[PDB]
DNA sequence: GACTAGATCAGAAGCAGTAGAGCATGCATAGTTTTT
DNA sequence: AAAAACTATGCATGCTCTACTGCTTCTGATCTAGTCGACC
């Protein structure tokens, strides 16, 4: 049954018999073989078939003993409906843990994830009512965030990267704040990231302090 | 369960044999009544003990016979389950005796038998029926003792006489029986004693407990004190989400059918095992393929298209309802509900829950309000979770004895048929004539079944069909007994008394001859 | 003639069921 | 009224029928398809013996018995079924509209004479007896033939010829951007022209709503249950007919089918001996009843004889005042007795005189009723029923006699002894107020059988393979919310006045 | 001469309504057994 | 010794077969009147 009409629903209500997507018969005809069922093809599972699939296949489409290909992984991922239980901090921590465990820090992007980034886009530091939107700083921050950098709007003690543009008037204030904070954040310029995007690597900050 | 004990006192004196020409003897009428009673008791397969004692017999068989007392009294049969032997004894080998006897002694011996035999068995209703002519001497010295014993033992008493308290007489013909002035002094004397003893036993209502053989043959009065009571259906009459009154519903009127069902047996062996019934399902094809019952599936017709419908699917998709629901959908004027639209095969009588005062007063208030406002309640009824819901009308019914609701089912939209019939008043071709109208008026007046009693300015029904027992059961019992006692004999014809009870009184028949002839002459009817 | 059902000629168009409508 | 009803749906296939003046509104073609499907479903549920046909004109492809150009007969006159409904639904949607356009086409010339001729030919093709020949024209063009006058004259002549033949034509005019004027061209084609229906219609025809209003109640033609004889005397007799104005509605009986192929299966019942296995003739078997230790053997003929008193018919007893007929003495649904005159002449006048005199004197004719042979007689009362008509001079209560069965003594059952308890005037007044708060008007057709409606909806869903069956609305439910809202505090006052403080009416 | 078509009737299939027998079963009352 | 749980049962509903009786409608056989083709 390829269409979920009333008869299919009634059969679903009774777990005596299974339901198979019509594509299974087409695939069988193409290879001229009795290929066994897969969770993707079937929409319902009888108790016996449900128990059988558990040992061979996981709760989702993915299986254990038989490898998974790109199409199989796509089908499995499409099976999941939604997952919005975590929070941005938790997701960032999990991502960083995964990268550290699997040493996935060599990818061209996401290399700024471990570092939080601040911009001097506010005329007065730590104020949300004096945005300086309308300059290159906004696009620089957006590029940093896209690459994987965590752009933070509040100058917390945990900030590690700060970018200052052509305006160096408040460099003294930034240095004083760095000295006051227990953890010091290196002073960086806007040209450093502009040059580093092409290389896709963390250039030494000694040349851009 | 429910059990009862009945004692039948039979008069076999010489006076019983005596009869007037053209009139059946009282002995024959008493025998017919007893035969009908035993027929209904035995063929109904009800567990009630029956005993028969004959007073006036030539012989004597009675525990109290010793002592030169209660002579000429014989106990034909003690308390035991009725059998065909009793019917055979009644039919053939029970003849009138030439020795007179006192009916009071018969009552005393009946009470003694009831007391003695009612030791090892449980009973909840004792009834004694006395059939006499009251044309013999009696002693009144024992009236007080018998009355006291009756009161103490809680034993119901009924009396049957050949006359009730001038065309040809008929058995149960809804006409006068035993014309006046044919009563001697002995029965006149007996009338006062029987009336006063009945009054003491019950009171004024006791006057209605003295029936007649002809009257009892068509009134079902013998079983009045032995009839059981139908079970009660408890529910809650709810007007809203908070108000609720506990109620009990009984079946006031329900069509009665034969409990026993005819069983098919083979003629050669007359046994059920020989006959075997089998069902085979086959396809519609030349080969006549046979398909197993399990292979069969359920389906429905959809206008030349057959759509499968499995039983499990039907159960899953079947309309679901909450069982035991008695909810008041609304209140409507009684004029908006017509007796024409009444549906169903039963009528429910709803009272308050037994042993409940608050519910009783609430139901009484609701009934009184409905009566005062002249309104009825449209309600939803459901016997259980499996019974289909119904829409019915409940209306008040207030009597000096009790007040209760009467519920009758109402029809749905799909249950109404819209038929068009040509009007008769506006039909000139079929228009009647003034003389025809007068003739029909005379015919209707002549054949009135109700009499206007000017003494009380009331209406008395001369033909109360509601009190007539169903003749089919009597005919079936008669035929069964005739076949059992006479295996080789054609079934007898319908008894005369059955036809008499099923026919109107001879008075209206005689008074309607001239009007009927007038109708015949004034109305030209030609068969086509 | 008036009120005759357009689907089944000869039968008046049955009014739709109104249930209970308190006054 | 004898015969079947034949219906033909004439749906225009012009370009204008596929354009909607407003957005998100179903096009006239879609509306016509929906109405045809609704009529098909209503016919299937109510009367499946009728014949329905669907013919399309103005298309490119043609399929007719006369090979007329630009006319397609999608479905000939035949009993409605699920296959036809599915075929119609195939064109319901916009994808269905494109499929219809590809399969047949549109934007092609047509002549009303040709479509009327093919409709008449389809009517002639039918071989049964038709009590009604009807044509429905679904179009949104009020001037189909304006360029050519000869075509208009031919169409008018064909419409007139169909009218004389006995074909009733209706125009289900649909929405038109400029408005539909019946008086322009269609005034002379419509079988009956209504005076009100003369202005320009800027909206859809009111008949579309009626067509879309599905009816799920079986319709049964008038039929006499039995034609019997009322015998006033032995030599006086009249002929009457008995009808069931009210009859319980039962769902169609289930049908056994072969699960493997879903085809009818013939059921055969056979009786054989347990020792021989051969078939047993009816004379071989006998009817027996067991009473205790005694057995009684009777033949089938004897058993039939047992329940036989008099020949079928009504024997008239004396008349009785209507006051003595208790309303609570109900046993069986009542019947309707009406003069027949098809067997004995002159019975109608006597019936009318009897009815008039019974109405004048307020009496009911008591009679003995025997419906069929070998049936025990029963007691019935014929109560006069005077003809009553509601507004617009439409009959609502036919004139005749109402046959009410009077229960026998055995039918009545005694009730347990009870003690009468009266309510104080305050409680009676409070309950009267409560009753008045829930007053409503009751009509015989104010309720729907939930079980039958649900079964019909489930059957329709299964037949059409719909996504889910349409859940019915149970009008029989008490809708306690409204009762609560209307009663207000009255329930609390009644409870505190009647029910003691500690009652707990729940167990 | 042959053929058609209308009519007239009779037989039979389909449908409706009812009665009888059997049966699953659901709620409730009475009898017996288990536990403290 | 007293309260609670399980089983017997039993009466009523609705369904199902199974048959019987009545009415309506379709099919087939037969009779009678009209029509066509050939001639003369």
């Amino acid at each position: 049954a390829g269409s979920e009409n009333i008869r299919v629903k009634n059969i679903i209500l009774s777990n005596k018999h299974d339901v198979v997507k019509p594509a299974w018969l087409l695939e069988c005809f193409k290879t001229k073989s009795f290929v066994p069922w897969q969770p993707r093809f079937m929409i319902h599972m009888c108790p016996s078939t449900k128990e059988h699939f558990a040992r061979e296949y996981d709760c989702y489409g993915d299986s254990y003993f038989i490898d998974t290909d790109l199409n199989q992984l796509k089908e499995v991922f499409s099976g999941i409906k939604n997952s919005n239980e975590q929070t941005p901090e938790e997701m960032a921590s999990l991502i960083a843990d995964l990268e550290y465990r699997y040493s996935w820090d060599c990818s061209p992007l996401s290399m700024f994830r471990r570092h939080t980034v601040y911009l001097d886009s506010y005329a007065v530091i730590n104020d949300l009512s004096t945005k300086n939107e309308g300059t290159r700083l906004a696009i620089k921050a957006l590029e940093l965030r896209f690459h994987g950098a965590k752009v933070v709007s509040c100058l917390a003690e945990g900030v590690s990267h700060v970018i200052i543009g052509e305006d160096h008037s408040r460099v003294a204030d930034f240095k004083a704040f760095r000295r006051t904070f227990k953890r010091k954040f290196k002073i960086l310029k806007e040209s450093w990231v502009t040059d580093s995007i092409d290389k896709c690597e963390l250039q030494e900050e000694n040349q851009y302090l | 369960g429910n059990k009862a004990a009945v004692v039948l006192c039979m008069d076999v004196g010489f006076t019983m044999s005596n009869s007037i020409p053209g009139i059946e003897s009282p002995f024959e009428q008493a025998k017919k009544v007893i035969t009908m009673f035993v027929q209904r008791q035995v063929f109904a397969e009800n567990k009630d003990e029956i005993a028969l004692v004959l007073f006036g017999t030539d012989g004597t068989d009675n525990p109290l016979s010793g002592g030169d007392q209660y002579q000429n009294i014989t106990v034909h049969r003690h308390l035991m389950l009725p059998d065909f032997d009793l019917l055979e004894d009644i039919e053939s080998k029970i003849q009138p005796g030439s020795q007179q006897a006192d009916f009071l002694d018969a009552l005393i011996v009946s009470m003694d038998v009831i007391q003695h035999e009612t030791i090892g068995k449980k009973f909840e209703k004792r009834h004694i029926e006395i059939f006499t002519d009251l044309s013999s001497r009696f002693s009144k010295s024992q009236l007080d003792i018998i009355i006291h014993s009756l009161k103490k033992c809680d034993i119901s008493l009924q009396f049957f006489l050949p006359f009730s308290l001038d065309g040809p007489f008929r058995l149960g013909g809804h006409g006068p029986s035993f014309p006046l002035k044919g009563i001697t002094e002995q029965q006149k004397e007996g009338l006062e004693i029987v009336k006063m003893v009945m009054i003491s036993l019950e009171g004024e209502d006791g006057l209605d407990e003295i029936y007649s053989f002809s009257e009892s043959l068509r009134k079902l009065c013998v079983f009045k004190k032995i009839e059981r009571h139908s079970i009660h259906w408890p529910c809650r009459l709810t007007i809203g989400s908070n108000l609720s009154i506990r109620i009990a519903a009984y079946k006031s009127i329900l069509q009665e059918r034969v409990k026993k069902t005819w069983t098919v047996v083979d003629a050669k062996t007359l046994k059920k095992e020989d006959i075997q019934k089998e069902t085979v399902y086959c396809l519609n094809d030349d080969d006549e393929t046979e398909v197993l019952k399990e292979d069969i599936i359920q389906g429905f017709r959809y206008g030349s298209d057959i759509v499968p419908f499995s039983k499990v699917d039907e159960e899953q998709m079947k309309y679901k309802s909450e069982g035991k629901c008695f909810s008041v959908l609304g209140f409507c004027k009684s004029s908006q509900v017509q007796r024409r639209f009444f549906m169903g095969n039963q009528v429910l009588k709803v009272f308050a829950a037994r042993d409940d005062e608050a519910a009783a007063v609430a139901l009484s208030s609701l009934i009184h309000a409905l009566d005062d406002l002249d309104m009825v309640a449209i309600v939803r009824y459901a016997y259980d979770k499996r019974a289909n819901p119904q829409v019915g009308v409940a209306f008040p019914h207030i009597k000096h004895n009790y007040e209760c609701l009467v519920y009758v089912q109402l029809p749905f939209m799909e249950d109404l048929r819209q038929y068009m019939f040509s009007s008769l008043k506006n039909s000139k071709k079929y228009a009647p004539t003034e003389a025809q109208l007068n003739a029909v008026d005379a015919l209707i007046d002549s054949m009135s079944l109700a009499k206007k009693d000017e003494k009380t300015d009331t209406l008395e029904d001369l033909f109360p069909t509601t009190k007539i027992p169903n003749p089919r059961f009597q005919r079936l019992f008669q035929c069964l007994l005739h076949r059992a006692l006479h295996p080789r004999e054609p079934l007898p014809p319908i008894q005369q008394h059955i036809w008499n009870m099923l026919n109107p009184p001879a008075e209206v028949t005689t008074k309607s001859q001239i009007p009927l002839s007038k109708i015949k002459t004034l109305f030209p009817l030609i068969e086509a | 003639c008036p009120g005759e059902s357009l689907i089944n000629p000869g039968f008046k168009s049955k009014k739709p069921a109104g249930g209970v409508d308190f006054d | 009224y004898s015969g079947r009803d034949s219906l033909i749906f004439l749906v225009d296939a012009s370009k204008a029928m596929f354009e909607s003046q407003s957005e998100d509104e179903l096009t006239p073609f879609d509306m016509s398809i929906q109405c045809i499907q609704s009529v098909y479903i209503s016919k299937i549920i109510s009367s499946d013996r009728d014949l329905l046909a669907v013919v399309f004109y103005g298309t490119e492809k043609d399929k007719n018995s006369v090979n007329f150009k630009n006319i397609y007969v999608l479905q000939e006159l035949d009993n409605p079924g699920a296959k036809r409904i599915l075929e119609l639904d195939q064109f319901k949607g916009q994808q269905g509209q494109k499929r219809f356009q590809d399969m047949m086409g549109h934007g092609s010339d047509y002549s009303l004479s040709e479509v009327l001729w093919v409709c008449a030919n389809l009517f002639s093709d039918v071989q049964f007896k038709m009590s009604h020949k009807r044509i429905m024209l679904f179009t949104n063009e009020d001037n189909p033939h304006g360029n050519d006058s000869a075509k208009a004259s031919r169409a008018r002549t064909k419409a007139g010829d169909l009218r004389d033949t006995g074909i009733f034509l209706d125009l289900m005019h649909l929405k038109k951007p400029g408005g539909f004027d019946i008086s322009l061209f269609y005034r002379d084609i419509i079988s009956i022209a209504e005076d009100e229906d003369l202005r320009v219609h800027f909206e859809e025809s009111s008949k579309l709503e009626d067509l879309l209003r599905k009816v799920r109640a079986k319709e049964t033609r008038k039929r006499a249950l039995s034609r019997l004889k009322l015998k006033l005397n032995k030599d006086i007799v009249i002929s009457v007919g008995i009808y069931n104005l009210v009859q319980k509605a039962l769902k169609p009986p289930p049908i056994k089918l072969y699960r493997e192929t879903n085809e009818p299966v013939k059921t055969k019942t056979r009786t054989f001996n347990t020792s021989t296995g051969g078939l047993l003739l009816p004379s071989d078997t006998k009817r027996s009843q067991i009473y205790g230790s005694r057995q009684i053997i009777l033949e089938k003929e004897e058993t039939e004889e047992l329940k036989r008193f008099d020949d079928p018919g009504l024997m008239l007893m004396g008349f009785k005042p209507l006051v003595l007929l208790k309303k609570h003495h109900y046993l069986r649904p009542s019947l309707f007795v009406y003069p027949e005159e098809s067997l004995v002449i002159g019975s109608s006048t006597l019936f009318s005189a009897l009815l008039i005199k019974c109405l004048e004197k307020e009496v009911a004719a008591l009679c003995r009723y025997t419906p069929r042979r070998n049936i025990p007689p029963y007691f019935v009362a014929l109560v006069p029923q005077e003809e009553e008509l509601d507004d617009q001079k439409i009959q609502v209560t036919p004139p005749g006699f109402q046959l009410v069965f009077l229960p026998f003594a055995d039918d009545k059952r005694k009730m347990p002894f009870t003690e009468k308890i009266m309510a104080t005037p305050e409680q009676v007044g409070k309950m009267k107020a409560i009753v008045e708060k829930l007053r409503f008007t009751y009509r015989s057709d104010s309720f729907e059988n939930p079980v039958l409606q649900q079964h019909f909806r489930n059957l329709e869903a299964l037949a059409l393979d719909l996504m889910e069956p349409e859940q019915a609305v149970d009008l029989t439910l008490p809708k306690v919310e409204a009762m609560n809202k209307r009663l207000g505090s009255l329930v609390d006052e009644f409870k505190e006045l009647v029910y003691p403080p500690d009652y707990n009416p729940e167990g």
